[PDB]
RNA sequence: AUAAAUUUUUAAG
RNA sequence: GGAGGUCAACAUCAAGAACUGUGGGCCUUUGCCUAUAGAACUUAUAACGAACAUGGUUCUUGCCUUUUACCAGAACCAUCCGGGUGUUGUCUCCAUCCAUAUUUUUUGGAACUUUUC
């Protein structure tokens, strides 16, 4: 029942076991269950990171990909007399809402916005702290 | 519950025909029906058992005194039966 | 205290949720839970310079069936033949 | 702001722009004398959804998009005279602040049943009664309550003098040419060439030249209402109104102190309500932050708390606020590359936006 | 390139309720309605529409085997590119079908999903201004909140008829893990907390 | 994904990549610049 | 079980077609789950009124055709 | 009120 | 006949969000329209592999005596280590739905007599 057979493909397991495995492998596991964690660490914030030639502060650096930025007219549109600096525009803006802060992207992708703000609450201290328990993180209602 | 009742309910909106124990056929838009076939109808003609016809507005009929109800043949198609 | 504490808040929060209380008692009552999930050093603060093992301490034997021994005899002075 | 990258492509952009206005209803679009285009939209994500759908579907041409900006508006807080450019006519206008609860009222458009006030849109609701709504509720002049003519977006016009009463008929001629000129100089502006807001206009009196004339007065009078309204605003101690987003924030509880900083930093810096949440370790936090400072804000939150939290900004009550500066200074400090000092914010924005148009 | 879609006349799903008959219902204005659906972000809306859909069409193309039994939600009305990878909804988007109440009285219904972000409210205001009655979908954990306020004042302000659905109860137990009692207490707390905004109606 | 399922298929024993997860997650804090730059190399090789 | 939805016909004059090829008229005042009718009185169809108000039993009603729209 | 870190070698003429 | 195989052969796996067969109408086989049946595997933060290499041409660079060998980006292609599903063959191990009668149904208000046709 557990595994297919000598050719050894399609393993089929059971809860208590797969629990115990969970338990053991605790050193080796990713451990982070909230998608909302990776915020600029997903792929697409990487690809955006490259293609606009930015570096997330903890980020992988890549190559210009559109190297010559130096061609430019002397052109009044974006100039200083006409622009007001209130808030800096850090990069992560430009990687978060790419088409907007960054004039002229090329080959950019769609950052995925956000997930529900996980509430998950675990009780890891006692083995016998029962399943359903009102946990001090909660508010009183 | 009765499937004929269900059918009747479905026929709501449609132009049903309707004879009583008396034998006085009506034909009209079925306004409302209940478990007991307590039908209401709009814009309804009313034939006498002898022959003569009379137009009338919003007839109510109590299922006890109803004999048989004709529903339009579109309801045959779907989707009450299965 | 882990069990006893736990069941103490069993009934204690059970209060705020099922019971109906005054305003100015209730406001405080929940300030408790707030500082709880803020972890209590607002209420726990002190002199910690003393050790549990080194310092000779005495864990007193009382139990609420005890009349404390109510000593006014040690309240006042005697004659010392010593 | 918008410009298409190479001049020769201006048409293609337009052929898409009209499309977008259709497909995304909320947006509102503009041109200037500049050839710039202006794209007004709800919120930051919303501008994202657009500009992507602008570049990668409808128009294909790359364009240059400014630093995110904001709207502004023009208000005021209190002999008085004015003139024609060819001295046959003159106007002079009265202008005051209006009730915050009045202007409060208008921007809430209402049917006014019950004992409640009514909005101004129904002005052809019982006009005398209408003056009862006014006299009653707003402490309004019963005589002006008689005299109220006509309203527009955030403000309204009135009439006070005798030579009015010399020619309430001859003026009953030019009413609806004035109501234009009022819409005219309202939609436009003295300073920012931007919409005026929340102002009371009580006319002084209107000199019309001897014998008047036929088509002189017709379209002669409306622009003269331009200088009228402006001149009435200037000496009235103007200010510059800036929007305010009603912040909503959600956090896990122990991360709260964090939020404090952000607000201290972002100058919105009012968190009105900390609403505990029930059964869930959350805190709703209701607050305010101005539009202009809100630029990156929602990220600054979403990062700084390491994946817990969320934010939204939005504009409903359509509240506004004075911008702190002194609306004109010849001695002003302008930083050149830093966020300006709050002893003049507004002087700055004047001398900038004017440097957009000219 | 720009969107997803189906372009053909023979691959549109079979639709187990026999469309033309639906078109027969369509005659009487009496038996059809327009239900707009709104709520706050990430409240379950589009998912819910898809409950109706997968419950309606018999054999869908867009199902991968994945969501078929699986994990990721099939988000049917999403349909753009942007609204897919952005992970969200922009253009409000319809679905029509006939479906039965428990009576077996089967009505034709126009559902219309609306975006739940607060910078898209514009494209909800449409969804109201048309639609007949609206389901406000409340995410149990979030609980009502300023956005659900301005909604419910906007529904009933425009003379529409509301029904609430509490959503995402997986998050109740299987995350918060709330003993049965305290959960009941919670739901009560929402309901009490909403009725104060639905005044003359309970 | 590795875990919650309890029914699935084998992988060639070299496909399970045990250490991917560590260099996806943030660097943490303490580490001296040698290992951080080690991270940046592992990203760059991944993204690519 | 369910109530006869005659709230449309409330406070309107109705031709109660009744058992044995007879008739009644009158304004509708009330009813119940058995379809008994309570009505403010009128004639029996030349014509002659009896009573101030009248109550018709459920069984007896053939029809209650509305005189007013 | 900062957490931003390139390389690296063998043969043949 | 069932279970298996670190067994084989042959099909199929990147697309109008997309497959195939069939009935009928039109054009003249293709093709269009209509009706009908069936759809394994793989796909939406898009894909056969929650894995991860190498080669060729072409441009841009970087080391910089020249070439192999190279530095790091892009475009267009290729190779290689693997995989799923289906059919057939072969091998091994075993076997030959209420329960009950007093207004809406089933405890009936049915019958008798007479005229016309
Ligand atoms: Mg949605
Ligand atoms: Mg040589
Ligand atoms: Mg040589």
């Amino acid at each position: 029942k557990k595994v297919n057979g000598t050719s050894y493909k399609k393993w089929s397991f059971d809860l208590p076991e797969m629990s115990n495995l969970y338990r053991l492998s605790t050193p080796l596991r990713d451990e982070v269950t909230d998608k909302n964690y990776y915020y600029l660490f997903d792929k697409k914030s990487f690809f955006n990171g490259k293609a606009l030639n930015n570096a997330i502060p903890g980020g992988p650096k890549f190559e210009p990909l559109y190297p010559r930025e130096e061609e430019e007219d002397y052109n009044e549109f974006n100039s200083i007399d006409r622009v007001i600096f209130r808030v800096p525009i850090r990069s992560e803006y430009k990687v978060a809402f790419p088409h907007l802060y960054n004039s002229r992207p090329r080959s950019v992708r769609i950052p995925w916005y956000n997930n529900p703000v996980s509430c998950i609450i675990q009780n890891d201290e006692e083995y016998d702290t029962p399943a359903l328990f009102f946990d001090p993180s909660l508010n009183p209602i | 519950n009765g499937i004929p009742v269900k059918l009747l309910n479905e026929a709501q909106g449609h132009i049903v025909s309707l004879e009583l124990t008396t034998g006085a056929t009506y034909r009209g838009k079925l306004v409302e029906s209940e478990d007991s076939m307590n039908v209401q109808l709009r814009d309804v003609i009313a034939t006498e058992p002898q022959g003569a016809v009379t137009h009338m507005d919003q007839i109510f009929v109590r299922g006890s005194q109803i004999k048989f109800i004709v529903v339009p043949d579109l309801l045959k198609n779907a989707p009450l039966f299965k | 205290s882990k069990k006893t504490h736990d069941m103490i808040w069993e009934k204690l929060r059970y209060i705020l949720q099922t019971q109906e209380l005054s305003s100015t008692l209730r406001e405080s009552l929940e300030t408790l839970f707030e500082i709880r999930q803020k972890d209590y050093k607002s209420g726990s603060q002190g002199l910690f310079i003393l050790d549990p093992t080194s310092y000779t301490v005495h864990t007193h034997s009382y139990i609420v069936s005890d009349e404390d021994e109510a000593n006014k005899e040690l309240g006042n002075f005697e004659k010392c033949e010593n | 702001v918008l410009q298409p990258l190479l001049p020769r492509e201006l048409p293609k952009l337009l052929d898409a722009l009209n499309k977008i206005s259709k497909y995304y209803p909320g947006v509102i679009i503009k041109v200037e004398e500049s050839g710039e285009h202006v794209i007004l939209g709800n919120g930051e994500l919303y501008m994202d959804c657009l500009l992507y759908d602008l570049r990668a579907s409808y128009a294909k041409i790359e364009i240059k998009i400014s630093d995110p900006l904001t709207v502004f508006s023009e208000s005021c807080s209190n002999s008085r005279l004015g003139e024609e450019n060819l001295p046959g006519l003159s106007i002079s206008v009265a202008a005051e602040p209006m009730d915050s609860k009045m202007i409060q009222d208008l921007s809430r458009n209402t049917l006014g049943k019950g004992q409640n006030c009514l909005d101004i849109d129904g002005i052809m609701d019982n006009p005398r009664k209408l003056s009862k709504i006014l006299r009653t509720e707003y402490g309004w002049d019963s005589l002006a309550s008689r005299n109220v003519w006509s309203f527009y977006n955030g403000n309204v016009l009135i009439n006070d003098t005798l030579p009015d009463e010399i020619s309430p008929e001859l003026l009953s001629k030019y009413k609806e040419q004035i109501i234009q000129g009022f819409y005219w100089a309202v939609k436009e502006g003295p300073l920012a060439e931007e919409p005026i807001y929340g102002v009371q206009y009580k006319l002084l009196s209107i000199s019309v030249p001897s014998d008047v004339n036929i088509d002189v007065m017709k379209s002669q009078i409306i622009p003269l209402m331009k200088k009228a309204c402006y001149v009435g605003l200037l000496t009235a101690i103007p200010i510059l109104l800036e929007p305010i987003y009603e912040v909503d924030i959600t956090v896990h509880a122990p991360l709260l102190p964090i939020v404090e900083e952000l607000m201290k930093k972002r100058r919105g810096s009012r968190i009105y309500k900390t609403i505990k949440v029930a059964g869930t370790p959350l805190l709703e936090v209701r607050g305010q932050v101005p539009v202009i400072e809100s630029a990156g804000f929602e990220t600054d939150l979403r990062l700084s708390t390491n994946g817990l939290g969320m934010c939204q900004l939005y504009f409903w009550h359509k509240i506004w606020r004075k911008v702190p500066g002194d609306v004109l200074d010849k001695d002003a400090f302008i930083p050149k590359l830093k966020p300006a000092p709050i002893n003049s914010l507004s002087r700055d924005f004047v001398m900038k936006t004017r440097r957009r148009k000219g | 390139e720009h969107t997803i879609f189906t372009q053909l006349k023979k691959n549109i799903p079979k639709t187990r309720y026999n469309r033309d008959y639906m078109l027969s219902m369509a005659n009487i204005p009496e038996r059809i309605i327009n239900v707009g659906v709104i709520g706050p972000l990430h409240s379950g809306k589009t998912s819910l529409m898809d409950l109706l859909v997968i419950d309606s069409h018999k054999r869908i193309p867009d199902m991968s085997k994945n969501v078929e039994l699986g994990w990721k939600p099939l988000r049917y009305l999403d349909n753009l590119k942007q609204e897919i990878d952005r992970g969200l909804s922009i253009k409000l988007n319809g679905s029509t079908l006939l479906c039965t109440d428990l009576e077996s009285k089967s009505r034709m219904i126009n559902f219309l999903d609306a975006p739940g972000h607060v910078n898209f409210m514009d494209e909800t205001a449409v969804a109201l201004a048309a639609s007949d009655l609206v389901l406000i979908v409340i995410d149990v954990v979030e609980g009502v909140t300023f956005v659900v306020e301005q909604l419910i004042k906007q529904s009933i302000k425009n003379n529409v008829a509301m029904c609430f659905v509490i959503n995402k109860l997986d998050r109740l137990i299987l995350d918060l893990k709330l003993p049965p009692m305290d959960a009941y207490l919670k739901l009560n707390h929402i309901i009490a907390n909403i009725n104060s905004f639905t005044k003359g109606n309970v | 994904f590795p875990f919650n399922r309890t029914k699935g298929k084998m992988v060639r024993a070299q496909d399970v990549a045990l250490a991917k997860k560590w260099f996806l997650q943030h660097p943490d804090e303490e580490y001296p610049v040698k290992v951080k730059v080690s991270y940046q190399k592992l990203l760059k090789n991944y993204v690519l | 079980v369910s109530t006869p939805e005659l709230k449309k016909y409330m406070d309107k004059k109705i031709l109660l077609n009744i058992n044995g090829s007879r008739k009644v008229a009158g304004i509708l005042r009330g009813y119940d789950i058995f379809l008994n009718v309570v009505l403010d009185d009128a004639m029996e169809i030349n014509n002659h009124q009896l009573g101030l108000q009248t109550v018709i039993r459920g069984n007896s009603i053939i029809s209650l055709e509305a005189l007013d729209a």
